RNA sequence: GGUUGCGGCCAUAUCUAGCAGAAAGCACCGUUCCCCGUUCGAUCAACCGUAGUUAAGCUGCUAAGAGCAAUACCGAGUAGUGUAGUGGGAGACCAUACGCGAAACUAUUGUGCUGCAAUCU
RNA sequence: CCUAAGGGGGACUCAUGGAGAACAGAAAUCUCCAGUAGAACAAAAGGGUAAAAGUCCCCUUGAUUUUGAUUUUCAGUGUGAA
RNA sequence: GAGGUAAAGCGAAUGAUUAGAAGUCUUGGGCUUAACUUAUUCUCAAACUUUAAAUAUGUAAGAAGUCCUUGUUGCUUAAUUGAACGUGGACAAUUGAAUGAAGAGCUUUUAGUGGGCCAUUUUUGGUAAGCAGAACUGGCGAUGCGGGAUGA
């Protein structure tokens, strides 16, 4: 057996991650917050830095970040309103060897969402995991395992669905 | 400044290296250990000639370095820089102390020199060359030997060279395709592992 | 300065084996010790409980109380001129039954059973072990095997 | 650029963890406690209800450890059930409840405590341990073994814990794990327990998914549709089932449609077989040869 | 003989790269009313066994595979060592006598065995 | 020195490397893969520890009461510690 | 049973260390040097190590033993299970290795001593010392006698 067209091969979105590192903590970084509420429709979570920067003007859990999850349809609209924003062109560099992807807008206004002179805007980074059916294998608790090599999502796979599934283009 | 040798001629303690517990430690006045053409493959040198220890006994860096400056002055002199390939065998890391420079309270040294320590038959210095060089690099040798306290042989090698086969062995593993350059080195044919990167990387092997 | 404390000295007796590191099996947990029994001493690192002295590392002793998780264990120590009865309380990780017990216990069910055969059989058996004798005469045949005779070989260096 | 990681020395030098912790199902640390009895009680065992559950079976076996391996005392398992009456759900809680309380009449069948300690033949909800009569053998203590399963108030384990209990075997247990616990007002609400003892939750998932979404409830509650089994009478299933349990607890093993030797015949003959020595000798001169 | 649950010893069982897998089991797999837990029903919880799949997990096989294990007219009775002499040698050290005796190396072979219960083309 | 850095339970896995993501770069945050511990465990060094002894969370006071036995140092006295 | 010293090892972990060779620089500069990576190479460790002696060291080799039957308890077991201690029965001088045994066991009481030194072997500090400090044994002290001319 073995065969390639199998069903349970299928490439799907696993889960996407919005991340905004904003620099600081306070005001700002309530904002994005609210931002990030706004888009997901979840309450995001807010990072710590994990050592001391004078250079980054951080220190050693100092809450820097925030970002948010989502899986599912919504993660689908999310990275679809997200592509409309960068035209449905991403790089050949911005897929990873373990075939997921990313790319980074600079304003959240271009998703397609109102603008607030009180929240003001924030750049946001956009992370998409892909994986078939059985990743469930290196996750569970009893008899985790490893998933096998022809059952792994790498670059060129990824690729190629990315293009047939939304018809936009990899920059080589 | 240095006593003379003989205060430090043997081996009465255990090691002492550097290491984190004795830090502040001279360098040995040996740096280079291989002289001559060093970048010459198996081939070209296929007499081997050995100084070899009859002494269990320690050797300073000092020695180590005039012998090895005496040695290769003199086969570069007579055959030139070229014409071989020397190699200083023993690296002196027992560290020797000296206290004077009250009593005998506190009497615990401070480092003072570097020492290697051989055995009876232990190779102290190799000369790889061709057969025509002989009689010179054995004369470099029996110079070097002055620079030494105590006995030393002059031993011609069975080997071809720093390989570890003999020269009739080396002679057959070569025309049987089982021997490869590896720059002044070279690699041996093994019969386990990949097949097939074992038969790449020795591709005149007549197999059996 | 000098430091005798409890685990000096312990650097390597109390190390696990190379690639024996980590959780006790079970079968230490398991066995059962009886008041009596013969069990040797050896300290595991990875329990610190109940860890017997560097002293006790190696011996073998009676177990002589049985407690939730542990056995006392009587040793006899040397001091000067004459033995102390020493009582020593170690968790079942620092103990194993003594393996001299059960070839003894062998002989003698051995010894009995020859001792009852024999006796059914009408003769008589000797039970004492003797230690090894000096073998008696024999021939040697030299079909195939012809003396080869050897001489001591000459000096060579082989560097 | 950067240093290969898994050398030789690195192989060389790795220990394997034990064989069933890197297949992932046994927690020795758990298992150490479970298992290890006090020293002053020299050969007597402890008994554990190992409880475990697959995608489509719940395995409750008592068990009590040895040098030489595990021992079985008794077992029941979940496809047991369609012999008492139960031929659905058999992962419901439960379901559960009624393996827990299969095998604890099994077990006291086997130990002959039947009309001693019957157990909580009543069944309204209510926390209880099996006490032990005076003047009469103490019964037969089990100690709950879930494995890698997370405790969780309202997991199917506590339910064939609680099925267990209720059969007659003493077994330790709290009821701040059962489905009907107030965290915040510490008691248990023994009526929502008694609905999951009966499947009351799944009789009304049945009576508010038929009304709202009729496809989803024939999609999913099929086999009842096809065995005219209503919510009403959902209850009723597992009622008389736990009766018939406790009627007839004893252990038929399924009637083999084959013997050992055709088992193993049959499959013997897909089982790949080792090459041997010579043959694999072969394959490399002959992989030499075509390489010239 | 396969499979599952619980194990004993804890690599002959691990690791890498490929290939095959009948039956059942196991698994992935479907859903969110309910108990429960999350940024995220991904993990964890519950529900259906209904819609699908052996793709992965798992099992076995392949490799002059890495590792591991065992063995030995392998090295080597070598290195080391207990005991001895009014032995040698300026010494450093060495030989001899009566005993014990490695490690590396080399070569060959192997690559989980097994207890209880249940189940299966 | 520590109300936890004590006790119990649970969940998670560390150092580091590679490949990816707006500002963001050698170092901020996010993701996957590899990762026998190369991290961490108050303080010297050694030992020990990976579904933990490490990190985080929840609940707590066994750091409580009574007085014997034992181990180390040892005279088989004391003290300390266990 | 225990051990981690001698030896050994370093193309095995840690740490030290000589030389080339082939690749990558994509996160070094001016064809080049230097970095790393890979397979090799010379040499090491009291406070390194996979391995690992010799000598030394713990225990056992019976009658207070082994086996068979069944009494007590408030301990323990789900138990009629065990734990410990027992009643009753069987196994007789080859009663269960060697060699030796001016016998074994037990108690009281009190003297001197508490400067040591030397030789072989192991060993630390020191250039060494008829130096200073340890290990095991044997000696001198406390001991004459034959030999080393003489000499603890
Ligand atoms: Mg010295
Ligand atoms: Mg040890
Ligand atoms: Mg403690
Ligand atoms: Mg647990
Ligand atoms: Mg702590
Ligand atoms: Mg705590
Ligand atoms: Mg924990
Ligand atoms: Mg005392
Ligand atoms: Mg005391
Ligand atoms: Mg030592
Ligand atoms: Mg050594
Ligand atoms: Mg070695
Ligand atoms: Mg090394
Ligand atoms: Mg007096
Ligand atoms: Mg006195
Ligand atoms: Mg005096
Ligand atoms: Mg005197
Ligand atoms: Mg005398
Ligand atoms: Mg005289
Ligand atoms: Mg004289």
């Amino acid at each position: 057996s073995d065969k390639s067209q199998n069903v349970m091969r299928e490439l799907r979105i696993e889960k996407l991650v919005l991340n905004i590192c904003v620099g600081e903590s306070g005001d700002r970084l309530t904002r994005a917050a609210k931002v990030l509420e706004q888009l997901s429709g979840q309450t995001p979570v807010q990072s710590k830095a994990r050592y001391t920067v004078r250079t980054f003007g951080i220190r050693r859990n100092e809450k820097i970040a925030v970002h948010v999850t989502v899986r599912g349809p919504k993660a689908e609209e999310i990275l679809e309103r997200g592509l409309k924003v960068k035209e449905y062109q991403l790089r050949s560099k911005n897929f990873s060897a373990t075939g997921n992807f990313g790319f980074g807008i600079d304003e959240h206004i271009d998703l397609g969402i109102k603008y607030d002179p009180s929240i003001g805007i924030y750049g946001m980074d956009f992370y998409v995991v892909m994986g078939r059916a059985g990743a469930r294998v290196t996750r569970r608790k009893r008899a985790r395992s490893t998933i096998g090599n022809s059952h792994k999502t790498n670059k060129e796979d990824t690729i190629q669905w990315f293009k047939t599934r939304y018809d936009a283009e990899v920059l080589d | 400044a240095r006593r003379p040798a003989r205060c430090y001629r043997y081996c009465k303690n255990k090691p002492y290296p550097k290491s984190r517990y004795n830090r502040a430690v001279p360098d040995a006045k040996i740096r280079i250990y291989d002289l001559g053409r060093k970048k010459a493959t198996v081939d070209e040198f296929p007499l081997c000639i050995h100084l070899v220890s009859n002494e269990l006994e320690q050797l300073s860096s000092e020695a180590l370095e005039a012998a090895r400056i005496c040695a290769n002055k003199y086969i570069t002199k007579v055959s030139g820089r070229d014409s071989f390939h020397l190699r200083v065998r023993v690296h002196p890391f027992h560290v020797l102390r000296i206290n004077k420079m009250q009593g005998m309270r506190g009497a615990w040294g401070k480092p003072h020199g570097l020492a290697a320590r051989v055995s009876i038959g232990q190779i102290i210095m190799s000369a790889r060359t061709k057969d025509s060089n002989k009689d010179v690099v054995i004369e470099g040798l029996r110079r070097a030997r002055y620079k030494f306290p105590g006995q030393q042989k002059i031993i011609i090698s069975k080997k071809w060279g720093f390989t570890p086969l003999n020269r009739d062995e080396y002679i057959a593993k070569k025309t049987n395709g089982e021997v490869i350059d590896d720059g002044a080195y070279v690699k041996f044919l093994s019969r386990k592992g990949n097949l097939e990167a074992n038969l790449q990387q020795f591709p005149n092997y007549q197999y059996s | 300065g000098k430091s005798r404390g409890y685990r000096s000295g312990t650097r390597y007796a109390f190390q696990r084996d190379f690639k024996k590191h980590g959780a006790i099996p079970l079968s230490t947990y398991l066995k059962v010790y009886k008041v009596g029994d013969i069990v040797d001493i050896k300290a595991n690192g990875s329990i610190q409980k109940g860890m017997p002295h560097k002293y006790y590392h190696g011996k073998t002793g009676i177990v002589y109380n049985v407690t939730k998780s542990s056995v006392g264990v009587i040793i006899n120590k040397v001091v000067g001129n004459r033995y102390i009865e020493k009582r020593v309380n170690l968790r079942v990780e620092h103990v194993k039954h003594s393996a001299c017990r059960q070839e003894f216990l062998n002989r003698v069910k051995s010894n009995a059973a020859k001792k009852r055969e024999a006796k059914a059989n009408g003769e008589t058996v000797y039970l004492k072990r003797q230690a090894a004798k000096p073998r008696g005469s024999r021939i040697i045949s030299t079909e195939g095997n012809i003396p080869q005779t050897l001489a001591p070989v000459a000096y060579e260096t082989f560097i | 650029m950067q240093k290969e990681f898994r050398t030789s020395a690195y192989h060389s030098r790795f220990q394997t963890p034990f064989r069933r912790r890197q297949e992932g199902k046994t927690d020795y640390y758990q298992r150490k406690r479970l298992v290890t009895q006090h020293k002053a009680k020299y050969n007597s065992p402890k008994y554990r209800l190992v409880v475990r559950f697959t995608n489509k079976d719940i395995i409750a076996q008592i068990v009590s450890a040895h040098i030489t391996g595990d021992v079985v005392f008794t077992a029941a398992y979940a496809h047991e059930l369609p012999r008492y009456g139960i031929k659905y759900g058999l992962t419901n809680w439960s379901a559960a409840y009624a393996v827990g309380l299969l095998v604890a009449r099994r077990a006291l069948q086997k130990l002959g405590l039947d009309e001693t300690y019957t157990g909580v033949e009543e069944v309204e909800g209510e926390f209880e341990l099996t006490e032990a009569v005076e003047d009469g053998p103490r019964p037969f203590k089990v100690f709950l073994d879930i494995g890698l399963q997370r405790t969780t108030t309202g997991a199917r384990v506590f339910g064939v814990l609680k099925g267990a209990s209720d059969g007659g075997l003493y077994v330790p247990h709290s009821p701040n794990r059962f489905p009907g616990w107030d965290i915040e007002a510490e008691e248990l609400d023994a009526e929502l327990l008694r609905k999951y003892i009966f499947g009351g939750h799944v009789a009304e998932y049945m009576e508010e998914l038929l009304d709202d979404d009729e496809e989803k409830y024939k999609s999913i509650f099929k086999n009842y549709i096809e065995e005219e089994i209503e919510s009403e009478d959902v209850e009723e299933i597992y009622a008389n089932a736990h009766e018939a349990i406790r009627a007839d607890p004893s252990f038929k093993p399924t009637e083999k449609k084959f013997t050992k030797e055709q088992y193993k015949a049959e499959s013997k003959k897909y089982r790949q077989q080792k090459l041997t020595r010579a043959e694999r000798q072969a394959k490399v001169a002959k992989k030499i040869a075509e390489f010239k």
